[PDB]
DNA sequence: TATATATATATA
DNA sequence: TATATATATATA
DNA sequence: TATATATATATA
DNA sequence: TATATATATATA
DNA sequence: TATATATATATA
DNA sequence: TATATATATATA
DNA sequence: TATATATATATA
DNA sequence: TATATATATATA
DNA sequence: TATATATATATA
DNA sequence: TATATATATATA
């Protein structure tokens, strides 16, 4: 997860790869003046800004997945698999629209989902920290996680 | 969308990249001559004992993988062909029965599972000497791989980690392929090497 | 077997008769010069590059050979002349298909590997290493290699 | 076929007979100068500048030839025979025109791919991979070469 | 267009130029004198295997070539001359039946090959001694030579590439053309040669 | 014995018979340019890798041998020839399996070590450091070598 | 594919190129003078020993193992004649049933192996004339062969490897084919080599 | 997972 | 820095 | 798109 | 550094 | 296999 | 460089 | 095809 | 350097 | 044109 | 080096 040092981790290692770029065989020799130091500085603070300032589509509909994820007691694991949609719909769908319906990119991802038994590869069949057996089907979760993003939204 | 379609593999160039970056960030830490010779100890071990073992095994097991459950989503089950080298073999630490009860859980139906586990163990068999005598001269499957792969761990308890590590292949003999009379029959890329070193 | 050294060891021995067929009976004069040494090794290097880098068909073929020749016990002396068919096939009837077709080859070379009594010429008995007395036809683990080779194509 | 090293095979056997050209019977006094081996050198490079400059026809010609050729299931034996037209054809006919026209040369060569009966000796009999037996004509394969050659130029 | 028209053939003087410039190119290797004296040997098996038998039979069958398929491309059959001389006789390596099969499949008509194998083996009884007994005492015809040349590579199995070579004509008895009774009759050159040398 | 110096004292004697393969009979010509130099020096120190990459298993059967060879008190004369069945059955035995069994070879190499009376010539006398006499048999010592070396594999 | 059909034998000229390729190879090693002295010393041994032994035998026993076992695999069988030389004559070092139980196993049928091993004895026993005396006045036959020919390693324990070196011809008197007397009568090589030699 | 950078819980 | 069982935060 | 530089979401 | 599905900001 | 180029395991 | 038993990597 | 220059796949 | 079956790249 | 020096396009 | 059809760049 990303919190406060986040930021910092990924402004600190910008430094080396833009003062490269500002200055291609001299290292030793540029660097040495403060100047290019401020000025290389000034410049990489600009694009953590633009990371984390538009970054937060992506964060809220990762916010979005988990609790619906987890209303249906789904393990770990495929809660990534889960995440998958939340961003692949709130980038092609509703912020520029790719030349695609919805319900065809539905289809495509679960092409990326299935059993291959020659099961119920669309009803996992999952055990609880009771005990108690349940199933989930792919096809409803799904939708509740579309209905619930455009709403969200 | 669809920035691009980024793609983890080893590609003849992972060696340089490690050693690189991480003597970038030790040349500060304890000198130039240190760090210098430093990292080629480093990446030595891992090279001899990550791309000797892991490396083979994932090769040989893709086409398999992908034909018996190929999807996109073939990330829960990857971690299970690197989970039966470690814990059940070479330390002796989990029965497979243990195993197979626990990972269904997560919901793969037992089928692949058995073929997994006793398909790992043929191609492990021939890689690392020590298992073949230990494991005897059977043929592992589906049908059996249950019965007898524990039969060993109940057998001898649970090993020191130690085995998995450094001590893995020092003392134990083999023959490498140059010889003239073993399996082997060496493998072709010890000549683009040769061929890309001579200039 | 090659690895490494054999290409060295294939390079190193083209020089003199390179340097003879360069400059044909001056020999001490010519190649005194740096220019002509410079020359005369510059092309010795694309001859073993042509080499390596068409030889690569007979090494599959021979790899695709051993395992299955592994598999039936058969010792060293016969594995040459199972071999045979590896490169036998590979070149005359999948590269470039001279005009003869397969069966009347798997005739022809199985008229070089008979017995010859006036025994199971056909079917060998084997000793191996336990002592358990074993027979293998030639007749199905040749069909064996061509049609593993062609899959494997 | 030729690739990278032909050029330099050719290069290097000119040396022998051009200095023995420079120095008629003083091959072991003269050619111990360094001075000689200089100019003699510079020379042999642009005969083969020459050479490779001045044969892209032939090689283009020869090009088209194959692709033709191969379509119509043609085996190894008769493409050379076919491989005549192009450069027959490439060099009289558009380059410099020597005073022919072209349908009594193809007439001619014609009159060099007989049959010789006292059978269709110009629609061949083939037999394929696969067993399909299937004939070709010599005169429209012909006439699709020189067309084709000639909307290629 | 048109710069020449070359010309391959055996030309009296093929014998220097050969042994000419492979002595131009291993004076460097060993050294002169054992480069002069080594070529003589290499030569002289050339002269006595191509020189006796394939240019012989080529020199006989070009007539008849010429009248049953001459044209420009007598380059597709001109190959089948040679390839009877060693895969049928002096190795039996190849049934005249398989040969037919194969190479009728490049489109030649079953007549000419017929021909051109049958009276391939009447000049070659004469040439070679050893081949004469093993025929026996006939005379080859299109009309049965399908059926009687293949009766021995039947009776008789692959036979090993050593009698293609050097151990041919050392081990069997005949007569030079000098002798006064033989059938021989020797040519006229023999007379040319010593008008050359005498100055 | 082997240590250190070994393996250099093994790579410099290379250089003299590789220099004469490379360059036959130009040796003071060819020599001077440091290219060849350069080259036949890389090619020289493959040859030791294979050499000592592929000698472990001699080295490890002649280990194995002493400290079983010591525990009977047996005097260094004998030790070589007791050293042969490291390698007679680390070689022919266990790696690539020649066609024979295990007996025979002991039996034969015995018809190597006997006495020749017309004493116990296999069951030597052995004189200690302290006087102690004692006395050890052939067939013993050779059983305990090869399994010893077996499950030491 | 089938680029050429290369041939391996004694070929008249070995001599020379053995000698020109060692002499360019020492040339560098030792001086011209040395080195120019040395192949001659060095050529005669293997002279003495291979051609005068090895190559009899072989050409003796070609034309009865392309009768008996001929095919294109001979080369399991041709290292039969190679090794009964060494092992059990000259040697002692293995006995006759030790070699028959041995070679079995690769596959090739008793009555082959019976018969060259007895048809070996016979020739080389005329060859190499200290092996007579020991052999005695017996005629070797697949019956009694495998009875008789051990008789001697059991009663005589494995000689050192010195009697098949150089030890081996210069201690034992014998004639040369020139005599007039003996059964020689010798070839007409020695003919030929003079008259290349006049010229 | 394996490679090595630092902190906690008992004796070498 | 080693000899064993688990840790959490960082370099690749 | 493919090449490799850094950050997030679960176990090797 | 690998083994899979999508991310956004940078070097070409 | 025989010819001779270098390295290991005990005394001449 | 010899006097014996086995080695592996190179020149033919 | 035959002549001989070098490399791979098992024992003489 | 021989004794057998096929190789690919070079000298004529 | 004929003499022979080297390179490309398929099998002897 | 031969056995056939056309090539382009060089020696006379």
């Amino acid at each position: 997860r990303l919190s406060q040092a986040s930021v910092l981790r990924y402004y600190a290692k910008r430094f080396t790869m833009n003062v490269g770029t500002t200055a291609h065989v001299l290292g030793k020799e540029v660097a040495g003046n403060p100047w290019v130091a401020k000025a290389i500085d000034k410049l990489s603070y600009q694009e953590t800004y633009n990371w984390i300032s538009d970054y937060q589509a992506s964060h809220l509909a990762k916010q979005v997945a988990k609790q619906v994820a987890e209303k249906y007691g789904i393990p770990p694991t495929f809660q990534g698999l889960l995440m998958a949609y939340a961003e692949k719909v709130v980038a092609n769908y509703i912020l520029d629209y790719k030349g695609e319906s919805l319900t065809q990119m539905h289809d495509n991802y679960l092409y990326e989902l299935m059993q291959k038994m020659p099961s119920s590869g669309y009803i996992y069949v999952f055990i609880g920290k009771d005990g108690k057996t349940h199933t989930v089907d792919m096809s409803k979760v799904l939708t509740d996680i579309e209905d619930a993003l455009l709403k969200r939204a | 969308g669809r920035q691009a379609h980024r793609k983890f593999d080893v590609r003849n160039d992972t060696s340089t990249r490690w050693k690189g970056k991480l003597y970038g960030i030790f040349v500060n830490y304890m000198g130039e001559d240190y760090a210098k010779e430093f990292v080629e100890q480093a990446y030595s071990n891992y090279e001899k004992v990550f791309v000797n073992i892991y490396t083979k095994i994932h090769n040989q097991l893709r086409t398999t993988l992908t034909s018996s459950a190929g999807a996109g989503a073939t990330f829960p089950l990857w971690q299970i062909i690197n989970e039966a080298i470690y814990a059940v073999y070479l330390t002796h630490k989990e029965t497979a029965s243990f195993l197979y009860a626990k990972y269904v859980a997560r919901g793969i139906q037992p089928n692949v599972v058995k073929k997994i586990l006793a398909e790992t163990g043929n191609a492990l068999k021939g890689i690392v000497p020590a298992v073949a005598q230990e494991l005897g001269e059977t043929v592992l499957d589906e049908s059996n791989v249950i019965s007898v792969v524990d039969d060993i761990v109940r057998k001898n308890p649970a090993l020191p980690n130690s085995y998995a590590g450094i001590i893995l292949q020092e003392a134990r003999i083999s023959t490498t392929p140059h010889y003239e009379g073993t399996e082997g029959f060496s493998s072709m890329e010890s000549a683009y090497s040769a061929l890309e070193e001579i200039e």
